[PDB]
């Protein structure tokens, strides 16, 4: 496996605020909000880069689901 | 002004050696240590000190009088060795020739060893280990001084003081040994005036200045009151034993060194005013060991100097030797002149 | 060899001969140190005022906090309840920078933008000139005032390792060494008062 | 019934016991299992080996001593200690056990006088083999070297010699041998380990070649000089070999020998590492209770020990409900041993801390032990310290993750006390709550200052409004149709004049939390001064001080108050600069360059000299009171106060603005973060952007977790720690004290004794 110790927790927390905070920036890029989407030099396409961020978030679960069992195996 | 960059590398040095000097036994704790009866109570009434809990682990039946003053030296010394890796740049320079002083007499304390035939091993115990040069053991062998210099000594740091030394070429007796030993120490106090004027600042300057001026001035006096014992010297082959330093150099060690007799060094040093109330005394060393802890009390005044570092190595060196003289009273039961400690602070 | 000396002889030459030559030939006056401060600007002189303000007491400070944090920390290793009573030492050290602070925030506020014609007045190059001279004078003054807070704490910090009814004696002197600093902030903020901004 | 002793210190008093000599020894073990009582030493200048009770002391640190020595000999043979985890049958509730008695520590002591020279000539003897063990071993390998190492032009010196002197032995013999020498080395690849010094020892072998019999005795005698051990090696291979199969199988003999005699030992280090705790625990309470006793007087005509101890009054109904058990137990009348006596000393400090004041009264005494009946200090430090650090560290979402922190450390109390920490996660552990309140107040003040991870929350509608319509790229401002709720609004956030508003409001709002903390703990000196009935510290010390500060630096605060609730455009009156008028207020009084209210002249006039008439009003009055009732203990002390207490009014309130600062930074910095490291992402639609946003989320997620959280979270408590210790307590706090520390028994931990010791 991995270390599981010290190698397990390192990457199930990073990823457990990975899929949080990924989805809300998501979120607030499928709707326009003017603090993402309002300035001159920004994305402009808005629900198209939510998108790309959605799927960063499911890349996370994906981390997560597998280095949640990795603990789980002691 | 010096204290603007002296705590650059030294500020550590200097807080950790002035809280060793707040460590030196003031009046009442000899006094305190005078009352004692036996040895244990000496046990006891230290460990209230700064030396506290270091004869732990000893006995309370093999509590001897040699082995605290082994065991109070090696605390000295590992303090020493502590201070000296902390060191960079000059004052571990000014550390290293500190040392040099106790390499010399390791030196002489070696080749007279080895022309009475005697062992190796020791020899090389009760031979001061602050002064040691992992090549020392290797002087046991070759016993004139010309396969010594040729095959050992040029590797050591005492190589250029053999410059004067070269005027023999056969075996070594308890003389010769002795005339290398004054020539190697003029040499270094010499080397060590001419380190400290041209690379230490000003305050630790004219302290150091005045330190090594009255530790030439003493090997002076002594090297004369010495020679006017059963021997046959040529006044010039004397004033080659004694440095050109201190006070009484250029006019009163042109006198000691014609001195015939013990009135023609009191003639000598009647001129020199802060001598010529040693002549007449009880003890002789009792008046340099005096006025060396009043110098070196006096260097713990300046503040951001190095001249500290010498100020507490002579004054600890001073505290071994007063609590000796207190144990080897206690352990003989000679009461009558347990008082005659030398304490200034 | 002093080779930093010899910078200095080979600059002491070139002066004194371009000098001569400038006086020989007939025009001593085209070295004109009067029209330099009068075409060169204004914000110039203002900027290096409030940044050598700060720079300066700051670099004090943290010589001050040095000198004194060494001989503290050198001292505790026998004694090591001097360390929170010897605080204050640096606390002294560090307000020298505060005063940097509060100066830097007084000057910049006159920092406004000229026009144009009546830039080189004489309201503009009077606002440069005292802005210049009154940072030099409370950096200048908090640099000396931290170095020698700093030598003062070092020295009080041996002396509470020592006996500790002494750091009550040492620190009236630190109390002292202290009221430069404050005379400098005080004549720095009297050299830019009647100064106005740069209309 | 039992008093709290968290606001002001705990009452105490003086006791004392009349002890009988025959349950001296006995009354000492019911003293020391109820912690409670902080004995005074009554035989001062007496010298320590002239008091009572000293040849126990000395049996019992020959004891402690042995001990020593045997954990010591329990290392180089590599045997665990027994580590009985029942803590348990000595201390707990009860507090009141049967103690060792007297036959049971002389066989403690006969016991380890016994052990001791059994395990020395153990110990010598096993010791002996190991140094005719190495030596034949490192022979052995000179023996198997080929012929090329003893072939090249008796006739040669063979031996081993360390690597350190390698270099030294063959500069000497190129010295001596005029460079005639043909010395040859082979290294060792394994450390041999001596026995004479106490490392590791890398060495090698060496031969050289020499003809000649004063030239062999001086190349030995050099070699051997150097602590090179040399050998006598044949020259013919059958040598080799007869003398390969002679030296050994005795190294196998000697092996077998090495056995059942470093096995006996073994086994007997076996049975000492059993309980040898529960003796070390023994012996150091016996230790413990004789050093109690030596400082107690006795009488040589009645048999009467006599102490003297300081006790919390609230327990005065303790003792005597214990030793009239413990009299109880072993049936002997004793005339009354306890006695409340009235005293003229200084009484222990003794706040009582039940586990949530407990970090915070720890991070107050770090300062300082604090004046009996003293008002506490750790009281208002519950609450000001985590507020302080909230303002400097002022982010809704850096305060999650510190709660979050927080939280897995108070969720868990149970398991963690039950295990060694180690010197920083110990400082975590034992400061939980103090990171739990500063998460909470980070998140309000976050809250207040409008940033989540340097973004905004946008949850109310804003109080300005922008023009109805603009061309891409002008700069439009805004119309301010109303005002906001809570919080800064949201319509400050890119702006390009935000740190133009936005740290005007930040360093008012640090003056004027600065001023109300330092009035309020200024208070607390009036509310001693009432309490000890000093009521010439009032008149002389208390009200001109409260008069000058309050008249220049609470003037202020009412100015910035007052020009914010003026409108000053509505009115046509220009807004003066505070600052302006603070420093003309001393620099050029009288003038105004633009008035703020209408009778400013006078009363600027009326404050400074106000202010100036406290400069004479301290310093004077409270050393002529000690006159006509000058000494230079009062007056030069009262020159210094005054001196002091003005020159810290300025700067004590100048050290507020570090609240500003630091917030500022930590802003800027969590700015400049967001759109170095994520912001880049957002502009990577395809395959490559999916990738490209988890390593930039999780560069981000590091930096903002490690940097921005940890080092700035240490950086903002250690500045809010120092407001503390130097701008609040130089007010009430007046300093010196006396611990409470009482006589109790505790767990000793002989690895903490025996390093401790030498």
């Amino acid at each position: 496996p991995v270390v599981s110790t010290g190698k397990a927790w390192c990457c199930t927390v990073l990823s457990a605020f990975g899929v949080v905070i990924l989805s809300v920036i998501a979120h607030l890029f499928n709707t326009n909000h003017e603090s993402f989407v309002g300035s001159i030099n920004d994305p402009e396409d808005g629900p198209a880069v939510a998108h790309t961020v959605y799927l960063a978030a499911l890349v996370y679960l994906v981390f997560f689901v597998f280095c949640g069992f990795q603990v789980y195996l002691a | 002004m010096e204290g603007v960059y002296f705590n650059i590398d030294n500020g550590f040095i200097e807080g950790v050696v002035r809280g060793y000097r707040n460590g030196l036994l003031s009046n009442n704790q000899y006094i305190n240590l005078t009352q004692c009866d036996t040895l244990e109570d000496l046990k006891l009434q230290l460990s209230s000190t700064d030396y506290g809990n270091f004869l732990s682990s000893v006995s309370s039946e093999s509590l001897t009088t040699s082995l605290i003053q082994e065991y109070a030296s090696s605390k000295l010394y590992h303090e020493f060795n502590y201070i000296r890796d902390q060191s960079s740049g000059s004052t571990r320079k000014f550390m290293d020739y500190i040392t040099y002083g106790y390499m010399i007499d390791n030196v002489a304390l070696m080749i007279t060893g080895t022309i009475h035939d005697r062992d190796k091993g020791e020899i090389l115990q009760r031979c001061h280990p602050l002064g040691w040069f992992d090549t020392l053991p290797t002087l046991s062998v070759a016993t004139d001084l010309e396969s010594l210099y040729e095959t050992v000594l040029v590797d050591t740091p005492l190589a250029p003081y053999f410059k004067n030394c070269f005027d023999t070429a056969e075996e070594l007796d308890d003389m010769n040994i002795e005339i290398i030993r004054n020539k190697l120490y003029k040499a270094y106090l010499e080397d060590f005036y001419n380190f400290v004027t041209e690379e230490i600042p000003e305050p630790a300057k004219e302290c150091m200045q005045t330190l090594l001026g009255f530790e030439a001035d003493r090997r002076s006096i002594n090297i004369a009151l010495n020679s006017l014992q059963s021997s046959d010297i040529d006044p010039d082959l004397k004033s080659d034993l004694l440095p050109n330093i201190g006070k009484l150099y250029p006019l009163a060690t042109f006198h000691l060194a014609q001195a015939q007799d013990f009135e023609g060094v009191r003639a000598a040093l009647a001129n020199v005013y802060e001598y010529r109330g040693f002549l007449e005394t009880g003890n002789l060393e009792d008046h340099f060991y005096q006025l060396e802890m009043e110098l070196c009390r006096d260097a713990f005044t300046q503040q951001f100097a190095i001249s500290t570092v010498w100020a507490w190595m002579k004054s600890k060196e001073q505290e071994v030797r007063n609590i000796t003289w207190i144990a080897e009273c206690i352990a003989q039961n000679q009461r009558e002149r347990i008082n005659n400690y030398i304490s200034v602070y | 060899f002093s080779f930093s000396h010899f910078l200095y002889y080979l600059v002491l030459i070139v002066v004194i001969v371009y000098g001569l030559y400038k006086l020989f030939t007939g025009h001593g006056s085209d070295i004109n140190f009067g029209k330099f401060l009068l075409r060169t600007s204004p914000y110039m002189w203002a900027n290096l005022g409030i940044a050598l303000c700060v720079g300066l007491s700051v670099v004090g400070a943290a010589w001050g906090i040095f000198i004194t944090g060494s001989s503290m920390i050198g001292a505790g290793v026998r004694a090591p309840r001097i360390t929170t009573k010897n605080l204050i030492s640096i606390i002294f050290c560090e307000v020298v920078a505060i005063y940097g602070l509060i100066i830097a925030i007084v000057f910049s506020s006159k920092l406004t933008v000229a026009t144009a014609e009546n830039m080189y007045s004489k309201s503009n190059l009077y606002t440069g000139y005292s802005l210049f001279w009154a940072g030099i004078t409370v950096g200048a003054s908090n640099l000396i005032c931290g170095i020698a807070v700093g030598i003062t704490g070092a020295t009080a910090a041996i002396s509470d390792a020592a006996d500790s009814a002494l750091f009550v004696k040492i620190l009236v002197i630190e109390i002292f060494g202290s009221i430069l600093g404050l005379l400098g902030l005080i004549v720095g903020l009297l050299m830019a008062g009647k100064a106005s901004e740069f209309q | 019934e039992k008093e709290e002793a968290i606001f002001r210190s705990a009452e105490m008093a003086l006791v004392q016991f009349y002890i009988p000599q025959e349950i001296s020894r006995d009354s000492a073990y019911t003293l020391g299992q109820l912690g409670l009582v902080q004995f005074r030493d009554l035989n001062s200048k007496v010298r320590a080996f002239q008091r009572t009770f000293v040849n126990e002391i000395r049996r019992l640190d020959n004891v402690e001593r042995q001990y020593r020595y045997f954990y010591s000999l329990l290392k180089k043979h590599d045997i665990k200690l027994y580590e009985g985890d029942t803590d348990k049958y000595l201390d707990g509730s009860g507090e009141l056990y049967v103690p060792p008695s007297g036959s049971v520590i002389d066989d403690y002591v006969r016991n380890a006088s016994y052990l001791e020279e059994r395990l020395i000539q153990m110990e010598d003897a096993t010791d002996q083999i190991e140094v005719q063990k190495n030596d034949l071993e490192q022979y052995r390998f000179i023996l198997q070297s080929g012929d090329e190492f003893f072939l090249k032009g008796v006739n040669y010196v063979t031996g081993v010699i360390a690597r350190d002197k390698v270099a030294t032995l063959e500069q000497i013999l190129w010295r001596v041998l005029r460079g005639n020498l043909f010395f040859k080395t082979v290294e060792i690849e394994q450390p041999v380990y001596d026995v004479k010094t106490r490392e590791y020892k890398h060495k090698n072998a060496f031969i050289v070649f020499s003809h000649g019999d004063l030239i062999i005795k001086r190349i030995r005698k050099i070699a051997e000089s150097l602590d090179a051990n040399l050998y006598d090696v044949d020259s013919s291979n059958e040598g080799r070999s007869q003398q390969l199969a002679k030296v050994n199988k005795n190294l196998s003999d000697l092996y077998t020998v090495l056995k059942t005699t470093s096995t006996t030992l073994e086994s007997e280090l076996y049975a000492i590492a059993k309980e040898l705790d529960s003796w070390f625990q023994d012996v150091t309470r016996e230790k413990a209770i004789f050093e109690i006793l030596n400082k107690s007087n006795y009488d040589t005509n009645r048999k009467i020990l006599i102490a003297e101890g300081w006790i919390p009054r609230d327990e005065l109904a303790t003792l005597q409900a214990r030793l009239g058990e413990m009299i109880a137990r072993l049936g002997i009348d004793v005339p009354s041993i306890i006695q409340v006596l009235d005293t003229n000393h200084t009484p222990p400090t003794f706040h009582r801390t039940n586990k949530f004041t407990a970090g915070f009264q720890s991070i107050c005494d770090c300062y300082g032990i604090a004046q009996y009946r003293e008002i506490n200090a750790g009281l208002p430090t519950i609450v000001t310290f985590p507020f302080m650090f909230a303002i400097m560290f002022g982010d809704m979402g850096h305060g999650f993750l510190m709660t979050l922190a927080a939280l897995s450390l108070v969720l868990n109390e149970k398991k963690i006390n039950k295990m060694k920490r180690g010197e920083i996660f110990d400082m975590a552990f034992t400061g939980r709550y103090i990171i739990l309140l500063m998460g909470v107040f980070s998140m309000y003040t976050g809250f207040l200052y409008n940033d989540i991870f340097s973004k905004t929350m946008t949850i109310f509608k804003s109080g300005w409004k922008w023009p109805d319509h603009w061309k891409k790229g002008e700069s439009i401002t805004a119309t301010s149709v109303g005002t906001y709720p809570i919080g800064l609004d949201w319509a400050w956030h890119g702006t390009e004049n935000a740190l133009l508003f936005s740290n005007s409001y930040k360093m008012k709002l640090s003056i004027l939390m600065g001023f109300i903390h330092m009035t309020y703990s200024y208070f607390f000196s009036l509310a001693n001064h009432l309490y000890f009935n000093s009521m010439i510290d009032i008149i002389g010390n208390f009200i001109p001080g409260l008069l000058f500060m309050q008249g220049i630096f609470g003037y202020l605060s009412v100015c910035i108050v007052y020009k914010w609730a003026v409108d000053w455009v509505k009115d046509g009156k220009p807004a003066p600069g505070l600052l302006n008028m603070l420093i003309n207020m001393f620099l050029s009084p009288g003038t105004i360059d633009d008035e703020l209210y209408p009778h400013q002249a006078k009363v600027q006039v009326f404050l400074l000299l106000m202010a100036l008439v406290c400069i004479p009003w301290l310093l004077l009055v409270k050393p002529l009171h000690f006159k006509f009732t000058d000494f230079g203990d009062i007056m030069i002390h009262q020159v210094i106060h005054t001196i002091e207490f003005c020159l810290n009014c300025v700067s004590h309130t100048a050290s507020y603005l570090r609240l500003w600062a630091l917030s500022l930074a930590h802003a800027q910095l969590s700015s400049v973060l967001w759109t170095m490291t994520i912001q880049i992402a957002f502009g990577f639609r395809g395959f490559v952007g999916v990738f490209m946003t988890v390593a930039l989320f999780a560069m981000w997620f590091a930096l903002t977790c490690a940097v921005l959280v940890l080092m700035e979270g240490t950086s903002a408590m250690l500045h809010s720690l120092r407001l503390h210790w130097v701008e609040s307590m130089s007010k009430f706090f007046v300093g010196e004290g006396l611990p409470y520390e009482p006589f109790a028994f505790e767990y000793k931990d002989m690895e903490v004794a025996v390093a401790s010791a030498s």
